[PDB]
């Protein structure tokens, strides 16, 4: 494979910090905020 | 990864991209 091709010659690939579950867990907070609030939840509380 | 030495002088050790099994309290990570 390439990949351990380049994984062989010490070239290699880090994780991202966070997870694409909790990326989409911060989309969904970001749409519920949204649709149940407006603005409101971006300028102060719910 | 360690705190300061001024904190503690404890340190733990994360091999990357490496099986836990395969290494020359233990956890396995991504
Ligand atoms: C590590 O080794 C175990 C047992 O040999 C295996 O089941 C597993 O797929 C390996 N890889 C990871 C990332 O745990």
């Amino acid at each position: 494979d390439l990949i351990c091709a380049q994984k062989f010659n010490g070239l290699t690939v880090l994780p991202p910090l966070l997870t694409d579950e909790m990326i989409a867990q911060y989309t969904s907070a970001l749409l519920a905020g949204t649709i149940t609030s407006g603005w409101t939840f971006g300028a102060g509380a719910a | 990864i360690t705190p300061g030495t001024n904190t503690s002088n404890q340190v733990a050790v994360l091999y990357q991209g490496v099986n836990c099994t395969e290494v020359p309290n233990v956890f396995q990570t991504r």
